[PDB]
Parts: structure tokens; C-alpha cells; sequence
């Protein structure tokens, strides 16, 4: 039943968000904590509760919460902060969600009896917590071997992650396999630094803006170099290997903007 | 095609490499199109760059030198990207520059920028500035991150000064004209419809106003979160939440009169509210250098 699953995929990248939202909500509008996986998929839901989805708008913030580097959102917790205590209870989460939309979630990680007392840190626990919980689901829907998840797998990962229907990049996808004879797996621990570095690209473009209106010749040092320094994470030579192997296009040995930075740069747009 | 303006606005050279005055980069930073290239030996550099701390390190450096300069297009473009560079990605660059790791750009880094440009394919005025004569002398941080705010901050004045046309204040017909200058003639037309109708007489803009407009205009896509926000909710942004994501953005109140006077400027339909979309398209069509 390929008919509804590539279907599926037009409207969940492409529509307005209501639009996707009455598509996966039963509810009558609400969704469930696991209508949510099957709207941005092609345990937190036990303390997601019931009351979730009101108005498509939780949907909307906690796709803000997948989609916000650090510095864009220590400035989100800025423009919730109303009188500017450094503190943001469930009052003033709720006196911003009305002007949204112009209860499960705010019992569970603002307060238990409508008493809000939110330090910077736990809001940064809370969107660590939820993306690494769906970077783990994206990492195990595809079946590691033993933790290690194949190139292939790897690579759909990333044609997933840009949501750009490349041709091209499909065809190096399923020769992906044969170009690289062995593989010896990505682990999670490969995946989980480099989608923080997929994350910070935008800020990573400060000095590849720096580098690219010179020259558009991008290696693996620099960009490990650019990983370790912001996002602060390793990147193993297979990771950069296959990332080379896949979007070198014309084969250069070394990529440009459009090829990858620029294409990536425009999915952390819309 | 960076190169093709550097062969612009080149008028000295040296062995076939083109070269510039400050004044020649801050036409690049200004203006279209001008002047004749004349030839220069060592010698001729000698008595160009002697003397390089005779001029003062504040705001004023490029005027303190004049033509007292010669420009590498490595420097060239380095400075074009101080030039476009937002804030928050300053220590970044540093570090991204601190291939050594000794809290320190040095000599090995420009020559690494240099062996970028040859696989693209002498003594000049910052490497005095950063490094002295022969590269002996050393750079940090502080002076990196002074160099680089004077450096914009000297843009933005030369830019108040030409729009401004001499004066310490501003009109808002000048304050339009500039904000205007890099989006296309249609839109540009109803604008100025908008000026000749809506607009009205005001007060005088200062400088610190500009100065901390252009601060807001190098932080417009860590703007546009909230932008985006009301915008996929579909509230058109009043003026009242505008002065509150502009605080939080740039850090710094804007006066009032900006905020009217640019509330002027983008509604078109009068309808008291926001188009965010051709807003953001034209900001971002005009606040792109290297034009």
C-alpha cells in the first residue's frame, strides 16, 4: 500500500498544519500522544496525558521544540518571560497560548499545583529529553544492527531529514550499498552528534558564509573542526566518509553550498 | 565573480596583483561603479604603509588612513564578511581562526586563508595592524572583536553621513530612501507612495536611532522565530509585540518614531497590521552584501 504512505508524505512537508493535524486526529479537535509519531513520521507519552492538541498548537510547539537551536532558545524562553524574573510559570505559558491560538503537558513539567517555578535548565532538559527520544525512535524504526544502522538506512535518514525529493540523491542512496563494499554500521552515538550538527547549521554558516564567498570547496577537517567547536561533538571519518560518499555529486571530492549546506540551510528554513 | 568588483574598484597594484586604497573598500561597501590603476614597487609600498600606528584605532581608522592603504583580496573578502558577520558568531570565528589553539590568530592563519585562494586556483595594511611589520607582534581576542564593531560601526556612520547628506540628524524621507535602497522598483514605487501620502513630518533622527537599527538588521533570522510563529498561527503582528520582539532580539529599545515610522513603511493596505512575508523577502534581498 505504497498509494497512501508516499500520499502521506506531500501533505505531512508541504500543507498547513491543521491540515495535517484533522489527517492524523481522531479525537473530536484532539490527537493522541501517538497520533503525534505518525504525523512527523512517514517513555514521554505517559506524561503527555490526554489533554493534548487543543487547537494544532501543541503541535506547533513542540515542532518549535524539534526545530530551535540553543541560541534561538534560551531567547524563546526570553519572549515567554513576560515580566523578566528569569521564571515562566504555567500562568504566563498560558496567557501566551491564548494569543497562539487566537493542559496535561503544563500539570506535568511547569508545576503540580498550578505552582510554575522554571529555571533556564529545565527547559533545556525538556527539549533535550524529547528530541533525543525522537532521534532514538527515528534511530530505531530503521532496526540497528545491534546499534549500528546501515549506510542506507543512514543516508534515508538524511533524505528524510531534507525533505527534498532529489532524484539524484535517491539514485546515490541505493548506491550507497555498493559503493562501500563493508559497512560496518553507524552507531547511535555517530547519529546522535551528527543531527546536533545538522541541528546548528545556521550558526555553523557564520564561517562557512566566510569560507563560501571565497571559495565553495568543502572539506572534512573543517567542518569537524566547525562540529567540535559549536556543537561540540566528534565526528568519526565513516560519518564524513558516507556524507561524502552520498552528496558529492559531481564528484569533486569536496562540497559546495547548493550541494548540501545550502539545501540543508533552506529545510532549517521551512 | 567577488573577484570582478575587485577588479573594479583596483587603482594600485603591485607584480600584476591588484590592490586598494580604504577609500576604493569603502566604495566597494557603498557604491555601484566609478579612476585609473597605477603601478607600484616596493618602494612606492615603503612609503605607502610607513607609519600605520600614526593612525588612531577608535571608529575613525580607515579615515585616520585615507588612502594610506593596501588591501589583499583575501583582506578583501575577510573584511566583507566582518562586514556581514551578526554578533553572536564573533568568538566562533575566533576560535574557527585559532587553528593553534593558543587563545591567538597568528601569521600561519592568514597564509592558510592565502592557501585557500591558491587552491581556488607583499607586506599589506592589516597585517601591520594585527601583526606589525614582519608578523612578530601577536592577536587576541579583544582586538579582534574591537576591530571588527568599529569596522561596522565606521560603516554605518559613513552610511548616515551620505544619507544624512552632512547633517548630525536625520529626516524620514532619508531614513525610507536608505532603508529602501536594495529592493525593487514597483515595490519601491508603492513605497514611495506610502512616503509622498502616509508619511508625515515627524522629528529629526539621531544617529544613536541608525546605530541601533543597523544592530537590529544583523540579527533578522534570530528575529524571525517569533515571525514565524504568529505567522504559521496566522496573527498578523501589531506594533504593540513588535516593540516586545524587538527587545528581545536586539537587546536595545528602539524609539518610537522608528517603530511608526517603519509601521508606516510596511503596511501597504493601511489595515493596521503586518505583511511579514514581503517584509522578510525584501529585508532579506536587502540586507545582502557584496552589492
Amino acid at each position: 500500500d505504497r498509494k497512501v504512505m508516499e500520499y502521506e508524505n506531500r501533505i505531512r512537508a508541504y500543507s498547513t498544519p491543521d491540515k495535517i493535524f484533522r489527517y492524523f486526529a481522531t479525537l473530536k479537535v484532539f490527537m493522541t500522544p501517538e497520533d503525534f509519531v505518525r504525523s512527523i513520521t512517514p517513555s514521554i507519552f505517559y506524561t503527555l496525558g490526554e489533554c493534548g492538541l487543543i487547537s494544532f498548537s501543541d503541535y506547533i510547539f513542540l515542532t518549535t521544540v524539534l526545530s530551535t537551536p540553543q541560541r534561538n532558545f534560551e531567547i524563546a524562553f526570553k519572549m515567554f518571560d513576560l515580566n523578566g524574573d528569569g521564571e515562566v510559570d504555567m500562568e504566563e505559558f498560558e496567557q501566551v497560548q491564548s494569543i497562539i491560538r487566537s493542559s496535561a503537558l503544563t500539570t506535568y513539567f511547569f508545576g503540580a499545583d498550578l505552582k510554575g517555578k522554571l529555571t533556564i535548565k529545565n527547559f533545556l532538559e525538556f527539549q533535550r529529553k524529547l528530541q533525543h527520544d525522537v532521534l532514538k525512535l527515528e534511530f530505531e524504526r530503521h532496526d540497528p544492527v545491534d546499534g549500528r544502522i546501515t549506510e542506507r538506512q543512514f543516508g534515508g535518514m538524511l533524505l528524510a531529514y531534507s525533505g527534498v525529493q532529489s532524484k539524484k540523491l535517491t539514485a546515490m542512496q541505493r548506491q550507497l550499498k555498493k559503493h562501500f563494499k563493508e559497512g560496518k554500521g553507524l552507531t547511535f552515538q555517530e547519529v546522535e552528534n551528527f543531527f546536533t550538527f545538522l541541528k546548528n547549521i545556521n550558526d555553523v554558516d557564520t564561517a562557512l558564509s566566510f569560507y563560501h564567498m571565497a571559495g565553495a570547496s568543502l572539506d572534512k577537517v573543517t567542518m569537524q573542526q566547525v562540529a567540535r567547536t559549536v556543537a561540540k561533538v566528534e565526528l568519526s571519518d565513516h560519518v564524513c566518509d558516507v556524507v561524502f560518499a552520498l552528496f558529492d555529486c559531481d564528484g569533486n571530492g569536496e562540497l559546495s553550498n547548493k550541494e548540501f549546506v545550502s539545501i540543508m540551510k533552506q529545510r532549517l528554513m521551512r | 565573480l567577488r573577484k570582478q568588483r575587485f577588479m573594479q574598484f583596483s587603482s594600485l597594484e603591485h607584480e600584476g596583483e591588484y590592490y586598494m586604497t580604504p577609500r576604493d573598500f569603502l566604495f566597494s561597501v557603498m557604491f555601484e561603479q566609478m579612476t585609473s590603476v597605477k603601478k607600484l614597487t616596493k618602494k612606492d609600498i615603503e612609503d605607502t604603509l610607513s607609519g600605520i600606528q600614526t593612525a588612531g584605532c577608535g571608529s575613525t581608522f580607515f579615515r585616520d588612513l585615507g588612502d594610506k592603504g593596501l588591501i589583499s583580496y583575501t583582506e578583501y573578502l575577510f573584511l566583507l564578511t566582518i562586514l556581514t558577520k551578526p554578533h553572536s558568531g564573533f568568538h566562533v570565528a575566533f576560535k574557527m581562526l585559532d587553528t593553534d589553539g593558543n587563545e591567538m590568530i597568528e601569521k600561519r592563519e592568514f597564509f592558510k586563508l592565502q592557501k585557500i585562494i591558491s587552491k581556488q586556483d607583499i607586506n599589506t595594511t592589516l597585517q601591520m595592524r594585527f601583526f606589525g611589520k614582519r608578523g612578530q607582534r601577536k592577536l587576541h581576542y579583544k582586538e579582534f572583536r574591537r576591530f571588527m564593531e568599529n569596522l561596522q560601526t565606521e560603516i554605518q556612520e559613513m552610511e548616515f553621513l551620505q544619507f544624512s547628506k552632512g547633517l548630525s540628524f536625520m529626516r524620514k524621507e532619508d531614513f525610507a530612501e536608505w532603508l529602501l535602497f536594495f529592493t525593487n522598483t514597483e515595490n519601491k514605487d508603492i513605497y514611495w507612495k506610502n512616503v509622498r501620502e502616509k508619511l508625515s513630518a515627524g522629528e529629526s533622527i539621531s544617529l544613536d536611532e541608525f546605530k541601533s537599527f543597523c544592530h537590529f538588521t544583523t540579527h533578522l533570522e534570530d528575529f524571525a522565530i517569533a515571525m514565524q510563529m504568529f505567522s504559521l498561527a496566522h496573527r498578523p503582528v501589531r506594533l504593540a509585540e513588535f516593540k516586545r520582539a524587538v527587545k528581545v532580539a536586539t537587546g536595545q529599545e528602539l524609539s518610537n518614531n522608528i517603530l511608526d515610522t517603519v509601521f508606516k513603511i510596511f503596511d501597504l493596505d493601511g489595515d493596521e497590521c503586518l505583511s511579514h512575508e514581503e517584509f522578510l523577502g525584501v529585508l532579506k534581498n536587502r540586507m545582502h552584501r557584496g552589492l
